[PDB]
C-alpha cells in the first residue's frame, strides 16, 4: 500500500549507492529487487536496516513512502474533514449521522466523535443523544484501563471541552504524572490534555487544580526526548502568570501575564492573541479589575468583528 | 484557551 | 531487533481486543501468534493494518516497540555522545580519532564528524585535518546532488557553525526554497540550517541574505503538515525585529527585538537568553548604540561567570 | 533699613537715564536725591511710578534693595533655623523653650512653634504642653476668624503633620474653595495645604476627602495669575492615580503612579523619589498588593540606610 | 493709587488687633488713621514693620492692595494684549502701529514691541521695519550694560524666537552664569530664556552650546532662594535625555524622554505634550530614526487638527 | 507626602 | 519649545 | 545564535 521500495531505490539512486550496498548481509540480490520493486512486503526490521546504510532517516524514509500524511486510512479522512465541518456547519448533520454510530467502534472514531459534539456545541446545534449517553460511553471506554495511549490524551482534550470539568476531572488523574516519551503525537496530546484543563482550572479559579496541572506540565519537560510545544508552553506560561497574580494578587505577574499576550500579536499569532485577550479580561472581570487601556481596546475590537470564535484545532 | 486537537 | 509484536498484544490486551480482532482478513491466527511473540517478521503494511485496528496511532507503537530513542544503532550512540565530549574535552582526542576516518561513510557520521569540529573550535583544539580536507569532502558529498534528506539540513547547519559563511552559501542555496514536510526531524533541521544562517548573516549586517532566510522561514508557515518550532520562531521572529532596525533604524523594532529576549528570561530559557542579550550587545555595537541598562547590565554578569559558553544542541 | 534708594540710582545710572526722568512730575530734584541716598523714606506709590519710569519690575527693585531673603526680620531667622534643629536635634531644648512661650504672639510665631512640635514628633522627642495646650490655642487662634492669609494656610500645613486628621478637618473646610491668587507665596502655602491633607486622605482610604481636595486643587488651575508649583502637581497627580486605583481597581492607573514616581528618580529629585516610593508600598500593602520588583527593591534599599527620613520642608 | 490703608485695617480688624497694636513706636495714632485712611502715603518701611507686626506676608499685603496683577500700569494692559492681538491677529494692525514706534521707550515696550514680531511671524505678516532695524535697536539697548534685570532676559527670550540663534548669542553670554535671585518673575525669565536657547541648540544639533545651557540651568539649581519652575524643569530635562541620545546614541536616554513626553499627556498638559511630539518628530527625522508608534501617531493627529499651532506664552 | 512649608 | 515670557 | 543539531 505505501511504495516503500520505490523510496528505498530514490534514495540509493541519489545517494549514489549501488543495490549490493543494500541487499549484501541482508537479503538476495534477487529479492531484493523484489522489495524495491514494491512487489515484495518489506518488514519494518529490514527497512531499519536499510535506512541505516542509507544514512537517511528511518521515519523519514516512511514518510517519504507516503506516511507522511493521516489520509492513508479511513479515520484520517474523517479527522480532516471535522476542521471542514467546522467552518460549514451545513455539512453536520449527514456527517454526524455517519459518525455518531461508530463512536465507540475505536479510540479513533471516537475522537472524531467528540469533535463533532464540539462543532455543534459551538454553533448551538442540537446533539441529545450526547448528554443522554456520553457518561456511558465513557463508563465503557474507560473502566478497565490501567495505560493510555496517544488517542486516550486527545479524548480527554476533546472530553474537556464539551463536558463540565467536574466530570472530566476523575478520568484524568489517573493519566499522570507522565514518565515516557513515545513521539511527537503522543508528547503534544499530553500536552494538549495539560493546557486546556489548566484553562478550565484557571477559569474557575480552583487554583488547586491550575496548580496540579502546572506542575504536571513543567514535569513533562524534565522527561527526555519529550518534544515540548512551543506555543503552548508559551501560552500555559501565561496562565502561570495569571495563576500567581490570583494567589498573591501580585502585579508584576499580571504585567508579564500582558507582555506574553503581546508577543502572540508581536510574532503573528493573531487566533492565540484574540484568545488570550478575550480570556485576561474575564479574569479581571471576576477580579473586580480593569485591564490595562490597549488589552481591553482589542477586545471591543474583536468581540464585534468576531463575536463568536472556533475554537483552536490541532491536526 | 482550549485547543482541539485531532491528531 | 525491536519487540513489535509485543507491543500488539499489550495494546490489544489492555483495549480488550481479542486476537481475532487483528489477524481476521489481514493473516492466520497461527503466523499471527508468531507474530506477537516476536518469532516472525512484520511488515510495515501489516503493522499499517493493525495499527488501525488497534486505534492507536503507527509511530507511537513503533515508539514504544524501541524505536522511540535513537540508540538503537551506531550513529545513535555516537550523537549522544557528542554532547558527553561537549563538557568533557578530554575524550575528544581518542573518540575524534575513530570519528574522523569514517566522516566520508555516510551523511550520518559526517554530521558526526562536523559536530567534533565544532567541539574542537569552541575548546580551541586545534584539528588540521579539517581546514585540509573539508572543500574536499563537501565537494565529494555535494556534487551530483539533486535532492536534499534530512541529515543533509543537518550536516549544513553545524557546517555553518565551522566554516566561514561564504564557503557554505553556495551549498545552501540549492536546497532552498522548500515544498514539502517529511517529519518532524526533517522540519526541524529545515529550520535549523534557516536560524543559523539568519543570524550569521545579521552578524556580518549582510542584509540581503538575511531577508532571504526570513522569507525561507516565513514560507515554510505555508506548507502542510509542517511542524513548526516554537523557539525558532520567536528567536528567528527576534532576528527579524533587528533586521527590519539595521533596515530602517526603526525604534519600535529594536524595542520589539529587547522584548522577546525579556520574555526568554520569564519563560525560564536560561541558554537562550543570554544568547541573544550577547547578540544584541555586538551587533548595537557594531552600531553606534548603547542598549539598554539591563540588557547591558546581564551581558557583563554573564561575561565573568560564562566567558565562553558551549552553543546550543539539538537532538 | 532698607537700602531702595541705592538701588534706583544703581538701576537708572545703569540704564543710562537721568536723575529727571526720574524726579520730573513726581517730585523735586532736592527731595528726590534725598530718597537716592537712603536719607528720605519712599511710599510705594512713589517707588511704583520710579518702577514704571526704569522699565524694571517693582518688587524685583524690592528684591534688588535687599527684601530678596525672609531675613529681614526676627521671625526670618527663626524660620530658617528650623532646618538647623532639624539636623541637628541637640539644639532642640534651648531653642523650643524660646518660641514655646511665644507660639500665640502672632500667626508667624504659632507656624514656628508648630515647626519645632513636627521635628520633636519626628525624632521621638517629648513635648507634652503641646496635647496638652494646642485644643486650646486653635480655639483661640480659628475661632473668629472669616478670611485666611497665606500664614494661615502655611499653619494649617505643618498642623495636619502634627495632629491627627480629624482635629484638622473642620479647620480647612472653611478655608476653601480658594477664589484669587495673592502672591507666590500665598499660592504655594495653599497647595502645601491640598496636597497634605490629599496624601492623609488616601493613607486612610478616606476617598470622599480624597476626592474634596483633588477638586480643590483642580480647580485652582482655573483661577487667574495662580502660580501652580510643579513639583506638587505632579505629585498630586500622582495621588490622583493611587486614588482612581482604589475606586475602580483600574490597573491602568496604577501603572500611571508607578510611572510618575519613575520620572522623580529620573529628573533627579531624590527625597521625593525615596517619599513616594514607601508610600506606594504602603498604601499597596493595606490594598493586599504587591508593587513590581523594583519600587519593592528600593524600599528595603531605602528603609536600611534611612529608616526615619526626614520630611520634606519648603521655605 | 494702592489702597494699602484699607488692606491694613482689613487685616488688623480680622486678626482682631487694636490701632495701637500697628501705630504705637511707628507713628502717632492721628497720622496712622491716616494711613489707614488711604488719605496719607505710607513708607515701605513703614508697611514693612506694619507687616511684622500683623503677621501677614509684606508681599501678600501689597498684593492684596492690588498689585496683584500686572495692570496696574500702562505696560501691563500692552503685555495682555499680546495674547488676545495672538488670537485675534486682525487687531494686530492698528495695535502695532502704536507699539512699534515706543520699542525703545523702555525695555518694557521693547519686550512689549518683540512680543507683536512673534504673532507676525508666526501668522505670516509682514513686518520690514524689524530686519531692518532690529540689529541698530539691540546695538542701542545693550552697548553700555554690565548688569541684567528681569525684563532684560524676558527680552533675549523672546528674541531667540524671531532672530536667527546666532545673531542672539553673543547677547546671551554675557548674562550668565547667574549668581542670585531677584524674586519670582526674575526667576522665571532667567530660566526662559536658558530653556529657549537650549531647544534651539538641540534643534540645530549646535551640542557645545545645548551643553552650555544646560550647566547654566543645573546651576540654578545651586542658588539659594532661587524658585525653580516645575514645568521647564521637566521640559529642560527631557531635552537633557535627547542631548544624551544626539551624543552617545544611548537608546536609553531616548526611551526616557519619550517617557518624559508621555507625563506629560498623563497630567494633561496638552500643549506641551503636541509641542514636545513634534519636537522628537523633528529631531528624529535628522537622525534617520523613526519614534515609536505612538509618538508618531500623534503626530499626524496634531498636524491635521493643528498644522499651525501658537507658541507658548507665560504671564 | 507632608511637605513643611515655612515661607 | 520656545516658550514666549511676558511677565 | 548557532544551533548545533544532531537528530
Amino acid at each position: 500500500m505505501f511504495k516503500i521500495g520505490s523510496v528505498l531505490k530514490q534514495i540509493r539512486q541519489e545517494l549514489n549507492y549501488h543495490q549490493i550496498d543494500l541487499y549484501s548481509g541482508i537479503m538476495s540480490k534477487s529479492v531484493y529487487i523484489k522489495v524495491e520493486a514494491d512487489s515484495r512486503p518489506i518488514s519494518v526490521e529490514e527497512l531499519s536496516k536499510f535506512s541505516e546504510r542509507l544514512g537517511v532517516n528511518f521515519f523519514e524514509i516512511l514518510n517519504r513512502a507516503g506516511m507522511n500524511t493521516k489520509s492513508v486510512n479511513e479515520t484520517g479522512k474523517e479527522k480532516l474533514l471535522i476542521s471542514k465541518i467546522f467552518t460549514n456547519p451545513d455539512l453536520f448533520d449527514k456527517n454526524f449521522q455517519r459518525i455518531e454510530p461508530k463512536r465507540l467502534t475505536s479510540l479513533q472514531y471516537f475522537s472524531i466523535y467528540l469533535g463533532y459534539i464540539s462543532i455543534a456545541h459551538h454553533y448551538n446545534i442540537e446533539v441529545p443523544t450526547f448528554n443522554k449517553t456520553i457518561t456511558s460511553d465513557l463508563k465503557h471506554l474507560y473502566d478497565k484501563r490501567t495505560t493510555f495511549f496517544g488517542i486516550d490524551y486527545e479524548i480527554v482534550s476533546n472530553l474537556l471541552n464539551v463536558l463540565p470539568y467536574e466530570e472530566v476531572s476523575s478520568i484524568i488523574k489517573p493519566m499522570y504524572p507522565i514518565v515516557d516519551s513515545f513521539g511527537k503525537d503522543y508528547d503534544l496530546t499530553i500536552q494538549t490534555v495539560l493546557k486546556n484543563a489548566l484553562t478550565i482550572s484557571i477559569m474557575n479559579r480552583n487554583l488547586k487544580e491550575a496548580q496540579y496541572y502546572i506542575n504536571q506540565f513543567e514535569h513533562l519537560k524534565t522527561i527526555k526526548n519529550i518534544s515540548i510545544n512551543g506555543c503552548y508552553d508559551l501560552e500555559i506560561n501565561y496562565l502561570k502568570q495569571i495563576y500567581q497574580f490570583l494567589t498573591d494578587k501580585n502585579i508584576d505577574s499580571y504585567l508579564n501575564a500582558v507582555n506574553i499576550i503581546n508577543i502572540f500579536k508581536i510574532i503573528g499569532k493573531e487566533d492565540i492573541h484574540r484568545s488570550l485577550v478575550e480570556e485576561l479580561t474575564k479574569i479581571s472581570a471576576k477580579e473586580k479589575f480593569t485591564p490595562p487601556k490597549e488589552v481591553t481596546m482589542y477586545y471591543e475590537n474583536y468581540v464585534a468583528i468576531e463575536n463568536n470564535p472556533i475554537p483552536e484545532i490541532k491536526e | 484557551a482550549i485547543t482541539l486537537i485531532f491528531i
